[PDB]
């Protein structure tokens, strides 16, 4: 039970994956919603490339690091792979 | 002091303790007049003995006065003895569980709503932090009590 | 099945249907002439609330769906001091 | 006891028709009901509902009297009006302690509804709910001390059924939930601390409201049982967390939020 956030430049996905699972499950559940093939999508997480289906833990996100309070921002890239151009959220106004 | 605490008279107990009596001395098995005050449900005697530092010590059966009070369905005495500044979580929840269990099978004090509520209160006290969670030492099932292997979760409770 | 939660900045915040339905006016927006009964977009328009308050609201959706019965283990939801008084009005408007 | 009840009721009616103070009469009459309860005898419903109507009328008259009167008479009227409120509480405890028919229960609920919508307040600001859950609510040394015990899980459920303002506040801002959490007998009385907390919470008590010193109900809890039991029933909401973060960070919430939300940040 670890909660992940898959962020493109504009869109954003909030998903959940089991601890005893691999990257294949999340690849399938992000292919199902975004209708894009798994080979085109790349989990460009923290300016680092990842693998396809080896291990959840070595990717970089764990149960403690990724929480529903603030999940880790996992980027997404598609083949043209594209560069990381994740548009940040709007800056809140400065409180007095 | 032991027989005075066992009876319903507290003036004699107060007079005895007012001249530095022995509220820590042991009786035949283990009683220190706390195990006798917490047997018939005399809350004032327990309060007086606790005030003059009667101390908490197991009896010959390994029963603290809190556990003796819980065994006899004395909710008042359990409430008083659960506030002692040294009670420990394991003893607090086992006293609450024993009180809830004792309310289930008794004649003078038979309440099944109190049984469920005290068992649930001790269950929620076990499962509140997640970290350093207190887990129940479930005994193997006994054929006499049907085949129920205790209730170590709030869902089954 | 999945609700695309647009923002005032154009950000898409696709979350689960059960996660978004914890809000009140999200369910009110989805019901009525806004079903789009093909479970492909389920878009709802937010032309008044910025992207960061959507980030907080969706994170709260995951937080509430995950944490519904866990005694006092309930972790503290982190609110930035600048993003409060904007998450407050957003949670009022969403009946969250 | 039937003849005594009838004679007392006739005397109370005669005194009420003459526009005279009846707080002592109502108090003695409730003492008579409590004494009759302590003897385990069947209780009539019509006299209960009639004295409930008389008590709500007397409390309204007491409010009318204290609205404008001299200072010594202000103290006398406040004392008599608080005594009338306590006697109404004892009468509600008596009513919920005995068995009544459907129409009689409906009439009793109507009388309690009328008094609740009258909104009575003591010196400290305790409504009918803040007194039915207060262990410091005084009980008369007579037979009322035998059956009228507060907090009571049956008076509170009756007041919630008749629609008492659950989130009402005292002069210190304490809700009806800031008072039951600090109960001093949680383990001994885990039936009026549970059936009240689980009643106020499901009746719409904000289990995060801050009193005048900014203390939530689980922050105003003097025992660990209430904290355990309140945190079970409490439900999370982003409007509560965001308002709590606004109040904690000392953000200016004046005219930057809806008018109905300036009250929400007022107590959350």
């Amino acid at each position: 039970d670890v909660f992940l956030m898959i962020r493109r430049h504009k869109t954003t996905i909030f998903t959940d994956a089991k601890e005893s699972s691999t990257v294949f499950e999340l690849k399938r559940i992000v292919e199902g919603i975004l209708k894009r093939p798994p080979d085109e999508q790349r989990l460009y997480k923290d300016d680092q490339l990842l693998d396809d289906g080896k291990t959840l833990g070595e990717c970089g996100f764990t149960s403690q690091t990724a929480r529903p309070q603030a999940p880790a921002t996992v980027g997404l890239a598609f083949r043209a792979f594209e560069a990381l151009c994740i548009e940040p959220f709007s800056s809140p106004p400065e409180l007095p | 002091l032991m027989i005075a605490a066992y009876k319903g008279h507290t003036d004699v107990v107060r007079y005895l303790l007012e001249q530095r009596a022995d509220p820590n001395a042991k009786a035949h098995c283990g009683a220190t007049a706390l195990h006798f005050a917490a047997e018939a449900g005399h809350i004032d005697i327990v309060k007086e003995l606790i005030k003059w530092r009667a101390a908490i010590v197991v009896n010959g059966h390994g029963m603290t006065p809190l556990k003796v009070a819980a065994e006899s369905c004395k909710a008042d005495v359990v409430e008083l003895l659960l506030s002692h500044a040294d009670c420990d979580r394991r003893s607090r929840i086992e006293a609450l569980e024993l009180l809830g269990a004792s309310f289930a099978n008794d004649r003078e004090n038979y309440d099944i709503i109190k049984t469920y509520h005290y068992l649930y209160l001790a269950m929620l006290e076990r499962f509140q932090d997640g970290d350093n969670i207190l887990e129940k030492e479930v005994l193997p099932p006994i054929h006499a009590y049907g085949n129920r292997t205790e209730c170590r979760n709030p869902q089954e409770l | 099945m999945y609700v695309k939660l647009i923002s005032s900045d154009g950000h898409e915040f696709i979350v689960k249907r059960e996660h978004a339905l914890t809000s009140g006016t999200i369910k009110a927006m989805l019901s009525g002439p806004g079903q789009f009964a093909e479970n492909e977009t389920n878009e709802v328009n937010f032309r008044e609330i910025p992207s960061h308050v959507l980030s907080k609201v969706c994170m709260y959706f995951t937080y509430k769906v995950r944490y519904t019965n866990s005694s006092t283990e309930i972790p503290e939801f982190p609110i930035a001091p600048e993003i409060a008084l904007e998450l407050l009005m957003a949670a009022n408007f969403l009946d969250c | 006891f039937e003849q005594c009840i009838k004679l007392w009721l006739h005397a109370l009616h005669l005194r009420q028709k003459g526009n005279r103070n009846t707080h002592k009469d109502l108090l003695r009459f409730a003492q008579v009901f409590s004494q009759m309860i302590h003897l385990n005898e069947t209780v009539k419903a019509p006299d209960i509902e009639c004295v409930l109507r008389c008590s709500v009328l007397e409390i309204e008259q007491s409010m009318n009297r204290v609205k404008n009167i001299s200072d010594a008479d202000v103290h006398n009227a406040m004392d008599n009006y608080e005594c009338n409120l306590y006697t109404f509480l004892y009468l509600v405890c008596i009513s919920t302690k005995t068995q009544c028919s459907e129409e009689d229960q409906c009439k009793i609920n109507k009388q309690i509804y009328n008094l609740i919508h009258l909104d009575p307040r003591t010196r400290e600001g305790f409504t009918l709910l803040h007194l039915a859950v207060n262990s410091n609510t005084p009980v008369d040394d007579f037979h009322t001390n035998d059956v009228c015990s507060f907090p009571n899980a049956l008076v509170t459920k009756l007041l919630l059924d008749c629609g008492a303002e659950v989130n009402a506040v005292d002069n210190e801002g304490n809700s009806a939930l800031h008072i039951i959490v600090q109960y001093n007998r949680p383990i001994s009385d885990f039936l009026t601390l549970h059936s009240i907390i689980i009643s106020l919470v499901e009746a719409g008590a904000h289990t995060d409201m801050t009193n005048k010193q900014n203390k939530t109900p689980l922050d105003k809890s003097t025992t660990g049982v209430s904290e355990i039991l309140l945190k079970t029933q409490m439900k999370m909401s982003l409007k509560c967390l965001a308002a709590r973060a606004v109040r904690a960070n000392d953000i200016n919430y004046q005219d930057q939020i809806p008018r109905t939300l300036e009250e929400f940040v007022g107590f959350h």
